[PDB]
């Protein structure tokens, strides 16, 4: 009791982790919350966060199984640990959203081409629902038109065909003409 | 096959792209997930730095490799506009330029 | 002393937009002649801003508000009526608190434990917001603010913008003056606040309301309750990516939000204020989260720190135990009640990120 | 402040415990020096220097930089108890217990935390070096307000701000500067000039 502090007795106890995809058996103090699907959220299944959307669907995981890659590494599914439900994990961003305008000093408005989707499920792969309002007008609307190249919502589509200033593709040209609106057309060859 | 391998490589560019985001670049992990859940700020930074150092080279030989491509493409499209041009529209007396 | 006030009518907050207002610095970098993609806890472009106001009818607006990541607050009057701030968390003496009031010729800034009445409210003559504050650190006087009840007539002269924010134990203020003439109404237009003061408040800042005059005065002997036309006007902060302008005195000229029509973050992508005639491709910047999902498996079993840690003998370090630790709850916070530990070193996680793991096969050595 | 020996190795960005949870979090991007000593023989009595509180208990972590001298009365199990000690709930704030013959574990430390900030305003602490003559037109290390670089010195005028020290370029390099003695706005031109051939 009375030797130097260099030579009094210590404990030592050493912890060990693996981590593994396998069901957790030991967990921190934090509480959990309620599950909210089909909205951009932060979430953290046993320990794993990410940022997504999440989906119901059904994958047919294996029993001793929490979450399933996909090719690219990235956590594509993972299993509820409260409800034992297998949900899905979508991206939250839309690259793929391509933006129609004149110049600057011509007008502030723009077309919106939304590539290789349908334009019933537009809201639902914009996320509409969490964009400010001047996004949501640009998502549905009288000015939908279906090109197969996606659609383009905020030009008007006409049945004359002129030779084209902004290509948008699969035929389909955009311009700025007579008020003043932005037209989208089948090219003149 | 002389059409065909040109998609068959750019098919193959775009999946090797894919391919090479399971990488660890030497970092701990090749998953930002992982990373962000297991290290704190100051600590996950340099794994970071080094998953967006491999990813940012991989995306530039993947663009390196697209520009050759479109040079060797280009040239092919002035020599196919020329045939167009010299042997559809007119003949030619080159020799074995058109047939 | 405080006085609870009858008669008054009820809290009825309007609404207006935040437009192309509220950008301001977001570090102390210093950048001149630049464009600077920054993200950072910005107000939006043509946000939903609550208003009040006050006007006697016979209504003043002090309500309590909650204070998210950092308020924007902007004030037109003519007497100058808004004179202080309370922030906090509680407002009460059970927690510290932070009171910015100004009087006629200089402001008083205190960190500390104020009982706040019921309706608090300044009392302007020609006060009455604590009732005691005592247990308390700091204490700031030093900087000039214009005070005077006087001229009180007229459409609004004056729009004094601020932003609030409480980042890194740092309270700090934005602030700008702008001469205005409108009718009872936010101006449209671009505002760049300027850096004013940081507190070292350091303290937690979740809850704040403001500060209005009174002028009871002399003339009205059924304590009249006489306030003058002014209205506030309060937007939230949310964490979205900027594009700001500096130009060569490092000043915000132009911002631009990227999250608010497809112009912008076209406008966003190609690092320029001014876009071509033409099709752009566009990273994304339009949606943000802003819920988070934490899911544990439901165990519930305390895990025993009271025999892995505290044991009567341990293995000798020759002949080492080892002890598989299973369906536990991994709290260390148990054990601060009794051992200090004096190495506590992790490989592989950080220990400020245990808390938000679960594992699978923890052993322990010992 | 005051903490045992034990704790000392807490005030450190990234580290977790008792201080450094309920007590004093230092930030994830410190630019600073943390500096520790022991205090014994002056901190500590005989009999036990109980005047140093620790608060034991809270709530929630503590955000970096932030104090929490509230002393409201912790519950720890179901009921509220109305805020009076007892059983399942507990007084925030314990004592240390210093005693001059106490293991160095249990000694008491001395801590500073120092924060430097390091900004394009004009110094207010300085280093002990003394300072030299200027000299102009000549290729020269130079050591403005801690600002090690090499290049000539030339005479200009760029109209700085009152509250300035240094002017960039596009290039994020230091264009100019200002003298900390005389005021004068001085110029840094590169001493090479490659462009030879
Ligand atoms: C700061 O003050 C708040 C006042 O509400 C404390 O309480 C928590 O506030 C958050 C705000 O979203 C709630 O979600 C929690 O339910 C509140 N109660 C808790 C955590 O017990 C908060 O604890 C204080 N401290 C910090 C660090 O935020
Ligand atoms: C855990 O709690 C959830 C809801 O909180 C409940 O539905 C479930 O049955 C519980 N038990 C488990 C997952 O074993
Ligand atoms: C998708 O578009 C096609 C048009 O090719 C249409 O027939 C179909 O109904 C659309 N799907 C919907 C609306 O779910
Ligand atoms: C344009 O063509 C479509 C194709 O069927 C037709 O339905 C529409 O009425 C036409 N609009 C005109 C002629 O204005
Ligand atoms: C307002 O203050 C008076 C002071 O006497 C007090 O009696 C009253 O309870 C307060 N109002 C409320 C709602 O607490
Ligand atoms: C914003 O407010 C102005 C005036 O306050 C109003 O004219 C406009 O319609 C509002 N909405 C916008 C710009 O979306
Ligand atoms: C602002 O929020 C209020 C809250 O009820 C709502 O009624 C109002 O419509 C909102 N303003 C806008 C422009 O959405
Ligand atoms: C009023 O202002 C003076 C300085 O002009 C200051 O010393 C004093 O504390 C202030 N008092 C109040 C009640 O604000
Ligand atoms: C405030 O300071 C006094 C000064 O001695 C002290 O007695 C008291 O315990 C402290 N705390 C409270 C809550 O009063
Ligand atoms: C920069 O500031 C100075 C003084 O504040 C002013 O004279 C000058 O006009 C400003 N520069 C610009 C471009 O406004
Ligand atoms: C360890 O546990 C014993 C009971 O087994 C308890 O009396 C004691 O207070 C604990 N703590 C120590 C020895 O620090
Ligand atoms: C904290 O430790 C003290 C040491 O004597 C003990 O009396 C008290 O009961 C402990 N509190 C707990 C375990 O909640
Ligand atoms: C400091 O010393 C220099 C010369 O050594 C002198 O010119 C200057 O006036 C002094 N004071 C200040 C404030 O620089």
């Amino acid at each position: 009791p009375t030797n130097g502090v260099g030579y009094q007795p210590y404990r030592v106890v050493v912890l060990s982790f693996e981590l593994l995809n396998a069901p957790a058996t030991v967990c921190g103090p934090k509480k959990s919350t309620n599950l909210i699907k089909n909205k951009c959220v932060n979430f953290n299944f046993n320990g794993l966060t990410g940022t997504g959307v999440l989906t119901e669907s059904n994958k047919k995981f294996l029993p001793f199984q929490q979450f399933g890659r996909d090719i690219a590494d990235t956590t594509d599914a993972v299993r509820d640990p409260q409800t034992l439900e297998i949900l899905d994990i979508t991206p939250c961003s839309f690259g793929g959203v391509s933006v129609i305008t004149p110049g600057t000093n011509a007008s502030n408005q723009v077309a919106v081409l939304y590539q290789d989707v349908n334009c019933t499920e537009v809201p639902v792969a914009i996320h509409a629902d969490q964009l400010t309002p001047t996004w949501r007008v640009y998502s549905t609307g009288s000015n939908v038109f279906q090109t197969r190249a996606g659609c383009l919502i905020g030009a008007e589509h006409v049945n004359n065909s002129y030779e084209c200033d902004i290509p948008i593709g699969a035929g389909i040209c955009a311009s700025y003409q007579t008020s003043q609106s932005i037209i989208a057309y089948t090219m003149s060859l | 096959g002389k059409l065909q391998d040109v998609v068959n490589q750019n098919a193959q560019a775009l999946n090797t792209l894919v391919k090479q985001l399971s990488s660890n670049f030497g970092a701990i992990s090749s998953v930002l997930n992982d990373i962000l859940s297991r290290l704190d700020k100051v600590e996950a930074e340099v794994q970071i730095d080094r998953l967006i150092t491999g990813r940012l080279q991989s995306l530039q030989t993947y663009v390196t490799q697209q520009l050759i491509r479109a040079a060797e493409i280009r040239a092919s499209a002035n020599l196919a506009a020329t045939k167009m041009s010299e042997c559809v529209l007119g003949q030619s007396k080159r020799v074995d330029f058109c047939g | 002393q405080c006085v609870n006030l009858t008669g008054r009518a009820t809290i009825q907050p309007s609404f207006t937009n935040s437009s192309h207002r509220g950008v301001y610095y977001p570090d102390t970098i210093f950048r001149s002649n630049s464009l600077v993609l920054s993200q950072g806890y910005f107000l939006p472009f043509y946000s939903n801003i609550s208003w009040y106001y006050a006007l006697t009818e016979k209504r003043v607006d002090n309500p309590i508000l909650d204070f998210k990541d950092g308020i924007y607050f902007a004030a037109t009057e003519k007497s100058n009526i808004v004179r202080g701030w309370i922030f906090g968390t509680t407002l009460d003496n059970t927690s510290q608190s932070l009171l910015i009031v100004n009087n006629a010729t200089n402001v008083i800034i205190k960190v500390c434990n104020f009982q706040f009445c019921y309706d608090p409210y300044l009392s302007g003559y020609f006060f009455a917001v604590y009732s005691s504050y005592a247990n308390c650190t700091f204490e700031y006087v030093s900087k000039p603010f214009m005070l005077d009840i006087s001229g009180k007539s007229g459409l609004f002269d004056t729009l004094r913008e601020f932003v609030f924010r409480n980042v890194d134990g740092y309270f700090k203020i934005y602030s700008k003056y702008s001469p205005v003439n409108v009718n009872s109404n936010l101006p449209s237009g671009f505002s760049a606040l300027e850096p004013l003061v940081e507190l070292p408040a350091g303290i937690n800042i979740t809850r704040f309301r403001t500060l209005l005059t009174i002028h009871r005065g002399d003339p009205m002997p059924n304590n009249g309750w006489t306030v003058f036309s002014a209205a506030y006007y309060v937007g939230y902060l949310a964490p979205r990516t900027f594009m700001l302008k500096y130009n060569e005195n490092g000043t915000i000229t132009d911002a631009v939000d990227c999250s608010l029509d497809p112009l912008s973050e076209a406008k966003c992508t190609l690092k320029s204020f001014t876009v071509e005639k033409g099709i752009y491709q566009t990273s994304n910047f339009r949606v943000q989260p802003t819920d988070s999902i934490v899911r544990f498996p439901n165990i519930t079993n305390l895990c025993p720190f009271g025999e892995v840690f505290n044991a009567t003998t341990f293995a000798s370090v020759y002949a080492w135990n080892r002890k598989r630790i299973s369906n536990c709850v991994a709290d260390y916070s148990v054990l601060y009640n009794s051992t200090s530990f004096s190495t506590f070193k992790c490989y592989g996680v950080s220990p400020t990120k245990l808390n938000d793991l679960c594992f699978t096969n923890v052993y322990a050595d010992s | 402040f005051v903490v045992r020996g034990d704790e000392v190795r807490q005030i450190a960005p990234g580290q977790t415990g008792k201080i450094a949870d309920y007590n004093y979090k230092l930030p994830d991007d410190f630019t600073g020096c943390v500096i520790a000593w022991n205090s014994n023989n002056l901190d500590s009595k005989v009999g036990g220097n109980y005047n140093y509180l620790y608060r034991l208990f809270r709530k929630s972590n503590l955000k970096p930089f932030e104090r929490d001298i509230s002393t409201e009365i912790y519950q720890a199990g179901s009921t509220p108890c109305n805020g009076v000690e007892g059983f399942n709930c507990y007084f925030p704030l314990k004592s240390y217990g210093f005693h001059p013959t106490n293991g160095v574990g249990y000694q008491p430390y001395r801590v500073v935390v120092l924060s430097f900030e390091l900004l394009n305003a004009p110094a207010t602490v300085c280093g002990p070096k003394k300072s030299t003559n200027l000299i102009k037109n000549k290729c020269v290390n130079f050591n403005f307000n801690g600002l090690t670089g090499t290049g000539v010195l030339t005479e200009s005028n760029k109209k700085f701000l009152p509250f300035q020290q240094f002017g960039r370029d596009i290039a994020d390099t230091t264009d100019a500067v200002r003298d900390p003695q005389t005021l004068e706005i001085l110029d840094i031109t590169p001493c090479s000039f490659g462009g030879v051939s």
